[PDB]
DNA sequence: GATTACCGA
DNA sequence: TCGGTAATCACGCT
């Protein structure tokens, strides 16, 4: 449990790919690029620009070591996972603030809607500049539009506060 | 009641504008003046309409 | 509906009807400033009634004419939300009609007419419904509701009230008498 | 804002605005532009001339009326009813369908009741 | 100078600004009242002849 | 384009030289010099897309002084070019000041 | 007709420039090349014209009248803005890590919370009381909320960040700060610890001290220099701006193809240095920027300041109109009040007179004569505001019915006030109005006895005179500054303008 | 063919006097002077479009709380100068 | 290149 | 005590 999650993430930003270098990571806890591409068999250029996205994320930190002899500076990866339940509760914070809006304007607005297979809900606005005919398709315009789906999304959100408020 | 030297350039510079903005004039006549003359004119025979504020 | 309303305002008076009454001289201002101008927050100010009071004169440094402070009565008319109107059909067209409430129009669409399928009539001017043989055409009183204003800019023209009669006791006023038997 | 404050409000029926159009155009009679009146003022005038149902004074009396029978009809609720002129408990339905209040068809026929009189009989 | 003044007023003196300007840049408002200020933004200046204030009557007969 | 004036030019031989001895004052004129074109397309100003032609720029007295010209050279100098100098002179009595 | 009450100040957030602005700009590129001299970047994207080209954001705006607009620049990688960074450090080492606290017991919050209205009026008072916050926030390691978690000690000087962590048992290896580490942090402070510190919860959020997007000035801000017939030389802020965004373009192929991890280290500072000067080109720690022929660049910095910049260059002390200057020679034959005018300046400099009612007799005839004959005009101005210049071809049509309201601008006359002007501007009383005689030559003379206070000497001087044109300002230069006003001194009471 | 510069010395020598209308007269009228449309709640300027009339501050887009202030050339550089760098130059204007 | 003074161990 | 760093240095005119 919770593992799944992290991978989920890590599919959506970068792939397959991305889910075979966090458990490959996660064996030896610390890496260079160049020990990764041994242990996946997929070249060094491919697996360090994951390293980037993931970074962007605040997913990975890295330390600097002085090499004595040559005088190299070469970087020691590691995974960090203490920011967990913070991340995963902020993004869906905004997610929401998203999801409040959405049912806010719906009342507020769309009150005409093409009734073709494409370009559909057009409002007022544009519907008294476009004399209420349709330039796509030319269709006449139509009215009271989504009465259903605009009641359903309002119960969608009261679960999600619970579940991220536990 | 005495004006000082602030408020008799004041009251002067306010008349000098509304005798150019058309405010028919008193008598003032002769044969041409510059609208700034017209205003010393009538501040001599004391028949300002003008009065000052005095905070106090 | 039209309200009457008691304002203070500040007031420029030139200096040209300097020699003026002050009150008939700041009539002659305060009117030519709000007759005819839709404002956002209270609607068409018709006219102006009479001035009542006027403080004293006020010179401020650059401009020189006068400032004061006036009493005004105001009448005004505004088309607040759901309120039941009534109004006079004076244009015909295939999409709508005009219906002339006072000093603005409303335009209602052919499917909020009625509970019937409407059929506009090309070569005449009014509306033939599908079932029922009612015909609403040019001239005829209506009653109606307010349901969409659309404020834009300072000017009356410009702007467009959305009605509807789709509800027991609206549209013509003998529909309305003859359907009780 | 219109100016600095907003201090006096009333409610005006169309019988009683009707006489503050002709005296408006009473003036002009100043006879140097000839003063005619703006287009949606003269329109506004033409709403007057076939929605004049009641003398000024009887709809003046009746707004007055209808406010002291019950606490929760104002003047704009009284205002409403001048222009429609009920007949019975269909109009008051329709007025009332967006109200704070509904009226029972006992409290809402007594005020049928009162405007039983002012009719104009024709 | 660098006491307590208008944030404008310390812009013209003590050219150092990126020390100054940006300082009160934090949490700060700045109203009126100078007379580096007013002449610097378009205003009339309140010593001299900008502080008298002027009242005047209109039946105004000619006679 | 870019006219600085008319009648600035009554001194002017054919190809633009000041014959000497020309009592130029003011702001008149001393050689008149055509310019290339400078973005034949980037205006289009409902008549200058026919009209084609070139921007004006020259060179003028500067506007205080008087007097009359007194030699005018004409060479070339190093690469391929050409330079004209002109010098005109003044008479100026001891007045005040 | 409103007027400013109050100016505001703060710091723009990243979401508000993204709303300004019109246009992102991807393209190092001005011109490319003599014909169609438009682009994807850095000039005219919608963003602001210079040229008579009438192309603009749909608005028309030929090239008088047409305000620049605002772009912005999608920094790949945070870069820390130069002037805030001094401050950032105040508030990195008084903040506990990885919470987000102020390191303060609710005691001492509770305190000094009330000592904020006490003294809520003087700014040198309140300045103090927020360096001892600093100092009691500053010797602590161990915080009443997290247990004590190694707190790292930070560096500065100029911009590059440190800390003295512990990797092994007690090692010392200095971890330098990145951009992207630093903001991460300020992020995590709550609005409510803002008062402790000297910042303001909706006008100053530290996060938005590291500048994320970078904005674009407006073109009417950078102008094109022509320099002989159809050279242009590039404005130093244009030429800055199209090497800053170079060094981007390559570091967003650098990140999403390239993987050599050590350029990008070395890219990275690459950007930090090159926008650096670009706000304060005089920074110390860093070697100035030149431009390519031997002068140092002068950015933002040195185009507000400089002894020449923008508050005493061009906004306190402008140039101004209506003037002239020459030299002065004496005459004792007029009075102490007058001034000598040639006839030269005064047939090039002119007063507004607002014929009225009883000087129409006068300005038709100070209209009808040209501007050829000493009593006469050049710019008549109706009431709507089309000026008329009279000098082409007649004066007829315009000397007709003059219809009162108007105004004509005539040569100054004997009688109108004018002042005077010595530079250098040493005490109260080296501008003085006089009353203007016209003579012909070319000098402004001057009465013998009115030469103390200019403390002037007839050696080649020059003494410059400006003219008042508004009938408020006219009136008021003469009642308050005729020189007979000023016969004694401020400093000592005795007389000034006395014999030689 | 350009004029005379008026130091800090000058303009202090004309606040000795007493002399506010004139400084005003000098400085600013007989200068560039520009009008300038100004938002209300957001403070930033407006911008107009020609073609299509209606002029909106984007910031948080208004429709009609606008007007006009009237200052300097100079002034108004000044604001975008400091505009450049992150400084935010939130102007609350008012009545006379 | 010279005065200071504020800042830093 | 004690060393360190910036930040400052007429008016106008060619
Ligand atoms: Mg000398
Ligand atoms: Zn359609
Ligand atoms: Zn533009
Ligand atoms: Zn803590
Ligand atoms: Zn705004």
């Amino acid at each position: 449990r919770k593992n799944k999650e992290l991978l989920e993430i890590a599919q959506e930003i970068g792939g397959e790919e991305a889910v075979e270098v966090v458990k490959a990571l996660e064996k030896m806890k610390e890496a260079t690029d160049e020990e990764l591409a041994e242990a996946t068999g997929i070249r060094v250029n491919t697996v360090r620009r994951i390293l980037y996205m993931l970074n962007d994320e605040g997913l990975a930190d890295f330390k600097r070591i002085r090499d004595p002899e040559t005088g190299w500076y070469y970087y020691y990866w590691r995974l960090e996972t203490k920011k967990l339940p913070e991340i995963i509760r902020s993004r869906k914070m905004a997610e929401l603030k998203k999801l409040k809006e959405m049912l806010e304007e719906e009342t507020s607005e769309i009150y005409y809607w093409c009734g073709t297979e494409g370009h559909p809900k057009l409002t007022f606005d544009e519907a008294m500049e476009y004399e209420f005919q349709c330039p796509i398709c030319g269709k006449m315009l139509m009215q009271y539009d989504n009465t259903h789906i605009i009641e359903e999304l309002k119960r969608r959100i009261e679960e999600l506060e619970i579940e991220l408020g536990l | 009641f005495r004006y000082t030297r602030f408020e008799k350039a004041r009251i002067i510079g306010a008349r000098a504008l509304q005798i150019a903005m058309g405010a028919p004039v008193l008598i003032d006549v002769p044969e041409g003046i510059t609208p700034l003359q017209a205003a010393l004119l009538e501040f001599e025979k004391g028949v300002i309409p003008i009065t000052v504020i005095r905070p106090s | 509906m039209y309200k009457l309303l008691k304002v203070k305002d500040v007031v420029r008076i030139p200096p040209r009807m300097f020699t003026m009454d002050p009150k008939e001289a700041a009539k002659i201002v305060l009117r030519e400033t709000y007759e005819g101008i839709y404002d956002r927050d209270e609607g068409v100010v018709l006219a102006i009634l009479d001035v009542e009071e006027i403080s004293e004169g006020v010179i401020v440094p650059g401009d020189g004419a006068t400032y004061h402070e006036a009493i005004f009565n105001v009448l005004v008319w505004e088309p607040r939300n759901q309120e039941v109107v009534e109004g006079e059909v004076v244009e015909m067209m295939p999409y709508g009609a005009f219906i002339r409430i006072g000093p603005m129009d409303g335009l209602v669409h052919i499917s909020q007419l009625m509970d019937d399928y409407v059929v506009f009539d090309e070569k005449n001017r009014q509306f033939i419904g599908k079932e029922t043989n009612r015909v609403l055409k040019l001239g005829d009183y209506v009653r109606a509701r307010i349901i969409g204003v659309s404020v834009k800019s300072r000017v009356i023209r410009e702007n467009k009230i959305n009605m509807t009669m789709r509800q027991p006791g609206l549209g013509k006023f003998e529909w309305i008498e003859k359907e009780k038997k | 804002m219109i100016g600095r404050k907003k201090l006096e409000e009333h409610y005006i029926t169309i019988a009683e605005a009707k006489e503050l159009l002709e005296r408006r155009h009473a003036e002009g009679l100043a006879e140097n532009p000839e003063e005619p009146m703006f287009y949606e003022a003269r329109v506004s005038l033409e709403h007057a001339e076939r929605f004049a149902k009641l003398k000024p004074e009887q709809a003046r009396e009746l707004k007055e009326k209808l406010m002291g029978l019950f606490d929760w009809i104002n003047e704009r609720i009284a205002a409403k009813l001048v222009d429609i002129l009920p007949e019975d408990y269909l109009d008051i339905r329709v007025i009332f369908a967006k109200e704070e209040y509904m009226p029972t068809p006992e409290e809402a026929e007594e005020i049928i009741k009162v405007i039983d009189e002012y009719r104009p009989l024709e | 100078v660098g006491e307590k003044a208008s944030v404008l007023a310390r812009a013209a003196f003590e050219i150092t600004t990126q020390h100054l300007f940006a300082a009160a840049e934090r949490g700060e408002v700045d109203p009126l009242n100078g007379v580096v200020e007013n002449v610097l933004i378009g205003q009339p200046v309140p010593v001299g002849t900008g502080i008298v204030k002027l009242a005047m009557s209109l039946p105004l007969r000619p006679k | 384009q870019g006219y600085l004036g008319e009648k600035y030019y009554r001194h002017l031989d054919e190809d633009g030289l000041i014959f000497p001895e020309s009592k130029v004052e003011g702001k008149d004129v001393l050689v008149g010099r055509t310019s290339p074109p400078r973005f034949i397309e980037e205006q289009s100003s409902l008549g200058s897309m026919v009209l084609q032609g070139r921007r004006e720029t020259s060179v003028t007295v500067r506007p205080s002084e008087k007097g009359v010209v007194d030699k005018v050279i004409v060479t070339e100098t190093g690469d391929g070019t050409k330079l004209v100098k002109v010098t005109v002179r003044d008479l100026r009595i001891p007045e005040l000041g | 007709k409103k007027v400013i009450g109050s100016i505001e100040f703060g710091i723009l957030s990243p979401q508000e420039i993204r709303k300004m602005s019109a246009a992102e700009i991807t393209v190092p590129d001005t011109y490319d090349d003599d014909g169609y001299p438009i682009e994807g970047g850095l000039m005219d994207k919608r963003l602001g014209v210079i040229d008579p080209g009438l192309r603009c954001e749909t608005c028309g705006a030929r090239a008088g009248e047409c305000p620049g607009h605002f772009g912005h620049i999608e920094l790949a990688r945070p870069v820390i803005h130069v002037g805030f960074a001094k401050t950032i450090h105040r508030v990195l080492e008084s903040t506990c890590r990885e919470c987000g606290r102020i390191k303060l017991t609710d005691e001492e919050i509770e305190e000094y919370m009330q000592k904020f209205e006490v003294m809520g009026d003087r700014k040198g008072a309140v300045d103090k009381l927020i360096k001892e916050i600093h100092k009691k926030a500053k010797e602590r390691m161990v915080c009443p909320h997290c247990g004590a978690p190694q707190f790292p000690i930070k560096f500065e000087r100029p911009t590059i960040y440190w800390e003295l962590r512990k990797d092994e048992e007690g090692n010392e290896y200095k971890h330098r700060m990145m951009p992207s580490e630093v903001r991460d942090r300020l992020e995590k402070i709550p609005d409510k610890d803002l008062p402790l510190l000297g910042l303001h919860p909706e006008k100053s959020r530290p996060e938005w001290m590291v500048l994320t997007v970078l904005p674009v000035p407006p073109v009417t801000m950078r102008p094109s220099i022509t320099l002989e017939s159809g050279i242009r030389a590039e404005d130093d802020l244009t030429h800055k701006l199209v090497d800053i965004i170079r060094i981007n373009n390559r570091l967003k192929s650098n990140i999403e193809a390239g993987a050599p991890q050590l350029i990008i280290e070395d890219l990275w500072d690459l950007l930090q240095y090159h926008v650096t000067t670009y706000i304060n080109n005089e920074t110390s720690g860093v070697p100035p920027a030149k431009h390519k022929s031997g002068r140092p660049l002068k950015t933002l910095a040195q185009r507000l300041k400089g002894k020449e910049g923008r508050f005493r260059g061009n906004l306190s002390g402008k140039r101004v109109n209506f003037s002239a200057r020459t030299v002065i020679s004496p005459d004792p034959m007029i009075s102490i009040n007058e001034v000598g005018v040639p006839l030269a300046v005064a047939m090039e400099l002119t007063v507004p007179e607002k014929v009225t009612e009883f000087n129409y007799e006068k300005l038709k005839q100070r209209v009808l004569n040209g501007p050829e004959k000493y009593p006469g005009a050049n710019y008549v101005i109706d009431p709507e505001g089309r000026r008329i210049r009279l000098m082409e071809s007649n004066r007829e049509l315009i000397a007709e019915k003059l219809d009162i309201g108007w105004t004509v601008e005539r040569h100054l006359e004997d009688g109108d006030v004018v002042l005077f002007n010595r530079q250098p501007s040493l005490h109260r009383m080296s501008i003085m109005a006089h009353r203007v005689r016209v003579m012909p030559y070319r000098t402004f003379r001057l009465n013998l006895p009115v030469c103390p206070p200019y403390n002037a000497d007839f050696d080649g001087d020059e003494m410059n005179l400006h003219v008042p044109q508004t009938e408020e300002a006219q009136a008021e230069a003469k009642i308050l500054m005729e020189v007979q006003n000023h016969i004694i001194s401020p400093r000592y009471g005795g007389p000034l303008i006395a014999g030689i | 063919e350009g004029g005379l510069r008026f130091g800090e010395m000058e303009r202090d020598v004309l606040i000795g006097h007493g002399a506010a209308m004139l400084l005003i007269e000098r400085l600013l009228e007989e200068s560039d002077k520009t009008e300038v449309w100004v938002c209300e709640s957001c403070g930033h300027l407006a911008l107009e479009d020609k073609r299509r009339g209606k002029v909106y501050c984007p910031v948080c887009g208004e429709d009609e709380r606008i007007s006009k202030v009237e200052m300097s050339y100079a002034f108004k550089l000044l604001l975008d100068e400091l505009k450049a760098m992150v400084i935010r130059p939130s102007l609350r204007l008012k009545d006379r």
